[PDB]
RNA sequence: CGACUCUUAGCGGUGGAUCACUCGGCUCGUGCGUCGAUGAAGAACGCAGCUAGCUGCGAGAAUUAAUGUGAAUUGCAGGACACAUUGAUCAUCGACACUUCGAACGCACUUGCGGCCCCGGGUUCCUCCCGGGGCUACGCCUGUCUGAGCGUCGCUU
RNA sequence: CGCGACCUCAGAUCAGACGUGGCGACCCGCUGAAUUUAAGCAUAUUAGUCAGCGGAGGAAAAGAAACUAACCAGGAUUCCCUCAGUAACGGCGAGUGAACAGGGAAGAGCCCAGCGCCGAAUCCCCGCCCCGCGGGGCGCGGGACAUGUGGCGUACGGAAGACCCGCUCCCCGGCGCCGCUCGUGGGGGGCCCAAGUCCUUCUGAUCGAGGCCCAGCCCGUGGACGGUGUGAGGCCGGUAGCGGCCCCCGGCGCGCGCCCGGGUCUUCCCGGAGUCGGGUUGCUUGGGAAUGCAGCCCAAAGCGGGUGGUAAACUCCAUCUAAGGCUAAAUACCGGCACGAGACCGAUAGUCAACAAGUACCGUAAGGGAAAGUUGAAAAGAACUUUGAAGAGAGAGUUCAAGAGGGCGUGAAACCGUUAAGAGGUAAACGGGUGGGGUCCGCGCAGUCCGCCCGGAGGAUUCAACCCGGCGGCGGGUCCGGCCGUGUCGGCGGCCCGGCGGAUCUUUCCCGCCCCCGGGGUCGGCGGGGGACCGUCCCCCGGACCGGCGACCGGCCGCCGC
RNA sequence: GGCGACGUCGGCUACCCACCCGACCCGUCUUGAAACACGGACCAAGGAGUCUAACACGUGCGCGAGUCGGGGGCUCGCACGAAAGCCGCCGUGGCGCAAUGAAGGUGAAGGCCGGCGCGCUCGCCGGCCGAGGUGGGAUCCCGAGGCCUCUCCAGUCCGCCGAGGGGCACCACCGGCCCGUCUCGCCCGCCGCGCCGGGGAGGUGGAGCACGAGCGCACGUGUUAGGACCCGAAAGAUGGU
RNA sequence: GACCUGGGUAUAGGGGCGAAAGACUAAUCGAACCAUCUAGUAGCUGGUUCCCUCCGAAGUUUCCCUCAGGAUAGCUGGCG
RNA sequence: GUGGAGCCGCCGCAGGUGCAGAUCUUGGUGGUAGUAGCAAAUAUUCAAACGAGAACUUUGAAGGCCGAAGUGGAGAAGGG
């Protein structure tokens, strides 16, 4: 049954196989239906936007990630409290609110929360016999469109730093190498151990 | 070109709604060009034909310049019979041969109160398509 | 083959009995009881590995060979023996890559269609489709299609404005949109150089739908046209060239024939 | 000579191959996604002028009413053509009707045997007298009526 | 001893309701093999699949953390692409084998018990009415439920009450009616282009040929099908934000019904038990010192409990809040009702089944389960004569054809009859080589050559040579008028009324901010916009070459036709 | 050069017949079949290496240190269109671009010149460069000489050219570098002087490096898992009559 | 006569029932029949469909619960 | 020659791609072959009638058999 040189294999097809198999033949079928749920749904709401609510800046988990920027799923009610919203009304206004997520730094605390008083100033609303609290007069000049599109403040917009041009100075082009690893390194694990030893001395009088 | 997803374009499903038609739909399917003198006083094309029309036959064996009502109208075999072609048979007896009614012309309509009805409804919605030309 | 031919119940006779030791199916009375059952021999019996509707029926091409192939089927459509030998009379039409103004694009009804391809000339290679309106060769005309056409001129444009109306009545025709080219249209078969009719503006975003060589297309992100292999192509010039033959050695044109 | 046998060919027979057709499949896809005690699915029987089957129907039984349609149905007869009555036919189908078995339901399943209630006539009827009609299965919920208890207790004698 | 209550229970053909069975493609709960693989076979694999059993629905199940994670952290479920044939499991053999980040589809959240608070503030049923359509009530008076706890405000994201502070008058359904519905809301009916023109073929045309310099006619209509054969126009139809009809639907405005939110502080409140967990025993899982589940035993806590993927003790940190509940979308669908299509099958195929197919028929029964399409365009289905008792003929007739005569299109081979020809004691058949006969073809039959040039013989016409008129092409030339290619630039020209690209530069520009003593310091930056520079593509003047299949005009040569 | 008209000339096939010679009946397993080995009375139609997944290698095409939209998404509501086209702050991801170790982890540039420290079997500073060397190595470069109607004076060329030179791919060898281990050894470093870090020199283990060649698509062959080229059990299991 | 026989009824598949033969249990019994799992599996029989051209073998080595088979080397062909 | 409505060449593409065998499947037909055979339970014969037609029908006569546990006369089961 094997050969001559090649590849040592385990197919998985010792199962009865042929019932389970699933046949993409509608996938176009589907494709043009989900638009359809998508362009009737569009129309179907208002001059409010499609594709949902604003979601936050999130940073990604799990170190291969961590150094990029996603949309979440809420903005929370610690960042819903700094911009003055009520933790309610933000999801009639059009912001989702994840009640489960924690903040921890201040850095993105601050940036949702400057991003979310940046939605409201850009936001209008429709009084329903125009009274108007909180809103002024004809709106906007009519909107200066009706229904955007697929995210509303471009939600990932990963950025980075400039950070032109220095100069190689002392200090810098001596010290911080490798050996700053490796010494770091080895003080992490024999950190324990070293605290051990202290004790022993403190019990030898 | 047929534009419609919800109408056929097969061959042996069209045959199959032709052969297996209900009554009403089949003397529809059954009608026969009106005579040019007529069609211009009527403005109309063709129309479904009935008992005592007044035709003649425009192709086949028994053809040409001879005026003779219809005297029976089977819709199961697709066939009129007109009062004047015939056929002797082998016995001597005499039978009517039958025609199919997409080959025979009617020069005299046979008017009722339905048939006022049928033609100013064919009539009328033909002024609609010259009010499209704007 | 949708289940099988297996919803039969049989068995081997097995021993001797003087039969194959086919399965033959159960029971008595009807004919159908000794006869042998499932397997690729028998009447009613199960086909060689019936088919299976998971076979790989689509294929992936990668977009810059689907971009070379229709590069190479544009400028085809330019040089008129190979537009004339796939069969299209182009003789008395003017010059090959036809351009009539982008005012042909608001013709709403097909008088105006007809005689436009009559006073371009083109109106020849449309009768030309008339002439093949033969029926079908074969058993698919059951299957219903039952006519074959030649594929006449094809008329290439871009914003639309009822031009589509217009020109879909007359057969054989093809209008595809120059934002959206298509191989299976320009390159009938397999085989390239159909004649085509261009619009103006249809004909001038050629040039920032493809780009040329020293710009990059504009409405395509990352493509440039393919370069040559060869940039003089008429190699009879080549040959004749004073380059070339100060070097050769002199035709030998003997025969030296066997000798007895 | 003739017969017999053999090989070719014509012509006739036996046989139903090939070819051409196809109101049937098969595959993929789209849209909807609805049974039943208010008796479903299924089964049995019956129903046409001449009708055994398939199909359609249920003693109103090859269909009734209604709406749409607008002169047929047809193998043969027969009958109303009436349509400024109501109008043949066919489709639609929203009104009515829908025998027997079946979850099957008075009890049994042997068309076997009841039990109350009311009706039309006979004893002008109670105490088992013709026909017809209604009612009578099991589980279980909320409520009602009836009432069991040396259960707990009150007021009593 | 009687009576009254209440608790536990009975009965009834009580009043009013409900459940049952089917279908089961997909979905949910259990139950569950073996063939097979390992070249044998037990663990393993097949497979938690087949069969068995129970429940649903247009979807079901899941679902708002007793989570993933371990870093700058994500944030209900479901589905897809990955992760990945990977960590892991395994006679470490055969084999088996998930997840989390990440990218997408879709996105929506909430409610109770408890703890307290409000005089049960609550619900059901009956009765007559406000007043009504197509019947449901808020309003009225009685019988129950209910304190063993109905209803309100409340749910872990905290909550409540009292302050103080600055806002504010709301939403929901029903009823009439007008205004629209993005493919232009749904359902149903009945309608809407243009040759049957002239010749012609034929059994019959849909064939073939023809229609002035307007292209014979129509075309938003040249899908299709049927009609005596192949049809854009003869006929259904198809095209069209075509028309008119009938019913049904989602949403503006008069009358009911409901209606104080938010911030700060202070005080008080704050949670689900034979459950978690541990033992052991089965099953299951990749889950390995036990992932899940289940039995039996033991059985909790409250700064607790669960989890943190190697058993244990110590510690710190992280994370979540279990033993109660609802919830749409993306997803599955070989059953159903309707549809559309196909590089499919063409009556031994394709469903078993194109037809009186789950039919005849078979078996006590469960169950098994076929054969079987085709006259012709139209029955015009062979009258009448004659032989025979009739089947069956011989004539006649219909039809283009009976050489289509009622399982009748075409009508193969095996097999058989007949006629013709040939032959025949080593069974027949065959290879090779000639011969004899035969069928038939080709030539046409002692009658076969065909075009080239020349000199002979008479005939018959007009060009050639030469020139001129005349249009058209070939080739060379100042590249002359235009012309574009490649390097060199400049006018920084069009950069502010130029395109793009650049992880070039500018802490003096411009906007919302951080770092110290109302202001201020480039005092180091942040979010965004600006404008310089470099890289490449767009015009103007020069210069460079070739004027390359990019060309026209002039003039030259030599062809050509008139 | 000669010969021949209405029955003659020529011709051949799935025609028939004659004769001489040669000749046992196919398929099959098999050392060996005409076999006293098996299957086949005869004809018609049917009838057996398929499709999907994985991999290997060859070949063809596009791009090329990259390549690839397959999953979604966009485009007026379009027969053909279940197609085609487009995205790029949709490149997430996949395979490749980096190996090695069980793991913690580490992780691929040398040669010359000039000088100095005991130029000490060891090294240090600066400059030049830049993938080491040897032997073969297609091709290309140089080339004394050679070859032309009368003799000395010059030109392009071509052919021959011993010898010499730079050497592709590739092969053999020697040396170097990275990772794991092993022996011997000495020095350096400091967000803290230690049961800390770094380095050396020789020897061996690796699927490495030594100026990248892959990725996508298609076809072919082979192997495997699947009913797997078709047909075949004696058995086994569930559930029923 | 431990007699024969009709009808009714009871016992059902690893079960029935047997004056015992592994008899009988619907023409089937050293484990019935019907359906499915199932197109079960076979190192073993049988078959495996067009022509021409070119090249053209092996029954031996080593291991195998191996001896009717496979892997491995050799022989072979194709691409170069 | 039959037949009566469709079909083929070239360039690419795609397979349910070509038969002599499988005790092959389905259908058809031969030789054997006008052959084996139409032989269990004793048996028929004469005239006539009907009829196109009589070894076989009906009738008349003769001869025979079942021989009262029947080849006689009635039922259950089953058949319909
Ligand atoms: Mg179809
Ligand atoms: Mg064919
Ligand atoms: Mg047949
Ligand atoms: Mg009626
Ligand atoms: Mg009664
Ligand atoms: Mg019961
Ligand atoms: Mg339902
Ligand atoms: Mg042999
Ligand atoms: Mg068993």
């Amino acid at each position: 049954a094997p050969s001559r040189n090649g590849m040592v294999l385990k197919p998985h097809f010792h199962k009865d196989w042929q019932r389970r198999v699933a046949t993409w033949f509608n996938q176009p079928a589907r494709k043009i239906r989900r638009r359809k749920a998508r362009q009737a749904k569009a129309r179907r709401i208002a001059p409010r936007p499609a594709s949902g609510p604003i979601r936050p800046i999130v940073r990604c988990p799990t170190v291969r990630y961590h150094t990029k920027v996603r949309a979440g799923r809420g903005f929370s009610l610690e960042e819903l409290r700094v911009a003055g919203i009520h933790k309610k009304v933000a999801r009639t206004i059009g912001i989702s609110v994840d009640p489960r997520r924690r903040n921890k730094s201040t850095e993105s605390l601050q940036a949702n929360v400057q991003r979310l008083k940046e939605y409201r100033s850009k936001l209008i609303l429709f009084p329903r016999k125009p009274s108007a609290p909180k809103k002024g007069d004809s709106s906007a000049e009519e909107l200066k469109l009706a229904t955007q599109l697929t995210g509303p403040v471009m939600p990932v917009r990963n950025v980075y730093k400039k950070e032109k041009a220095r100069v190689i100075t002392e200090e810098e082009k001596n010290f911080k190498a490798f050996a700053s690893l490796r010494m770091a390194r080895a003080n992490a694990r024999l950190f324990g151990i070293r605290a051990k030893r202290a004790k022993e001395a403190a019990e030898q009088d | 070109m047929k534009f419609n997803p919800f109408v056929t374009s097969d061959r042996s499903k069209n045959r199959k709604r032709h052969f297996n038609a209900p009554s009403h739909i089949r003397r529809k399917i059954m009608s026969s060009p009106l005579s040019k003198e007529l069609r211009q006083k009527y403005n109309v094309r063709s129309m479904p034909i009935r008992k005592d029309d007044e035709v003649q036959v425009v192709r086949g064996h028994y053809k040409g310049q001879q005026i003779g009502k219809v005297v029976q109208v089977y819709r199961k075999k697709y066939v009129i019979y007109i009062e004047r072609v015939q056929r002797e048979k082998a016995n001597g007896t005499t039978v009517h041969v039958g025609i199919h009614p997409s080959k025979v012309v009617i020069t005299r309509l046979k008017l009722d109160k339905d048939r006022k009805k049928i033609l100013e409804r064919k009539a009328k919605s033909r002024q609609v398509g010259k009010e499209k030309g704007k | 083959s949708e289940l099988a031919g297996h919803q039969t119940s049989a068995e081997s006779w097995g021993t001797g009995r003087a039969v194959a030791r086919i399965p033959r199916v159960r029971g008595g009375g009807t004919h159908r009881s000794g006869q042998g059952a499932f397997g690729n021999m028998c009447r009613g019996g199960r086909m060689f590995a019936p088919t299976k509707t998971w076979r790989r029926w689509h294929r992936r091409v990668n977009t810059t060979q689907k971009r070379y192939a229709i590069c190479s089927a544009l400028a085809a459509s330019a040089l008129p023996a190979l537009v004339m030998s796939k069969g299209h009379r182009i003789e008395e039409v003017p010059e090959l890559p036809l351009v009539v103004e982008d005012k042909v694009e608001g013709y709403k009804k097909t008088k105006e269609a007809v005689l436009l391809l009559k006073k371009l000339k083109a109106w020849n290679d449309i009768k030309k489709v008339y002439a093949s309106q033969r029926m079908r060769a074969g058993k698919g005309k059951m299957r219903n299609r039952r006519r074959i056409q030649r594929r006449g001129p094809c008329i290439i444009y871009n914003e639309d404005n009822g031009i589509i109306k217009a020109f879909r009545n007359i057969p054989g025709i093809t209008l595809l949109n120059v934002s959206k080219l298509n191989i299976l249209k320009l390159a009938p078969g397999g085989h390239v150089g159909r004649f085509c009719i261009w619009t103006e503006s249809a004909f001038r975003k050629l040039d920032e739908l493809y780009g040329t060589w020293r710009k990059a297309a504009s409405l395509k992100s990352n493509y440039n046209l393919p370069m040559h292999k060869m940039i003089n192509t008429d190699l009879s010039r080549i040959l004749k060239s004073p380059e070339i033959q100060r070097a050769l050695r002199a035709p030998r044109k003997k025969i030296h024939r066997r000798v007895l």
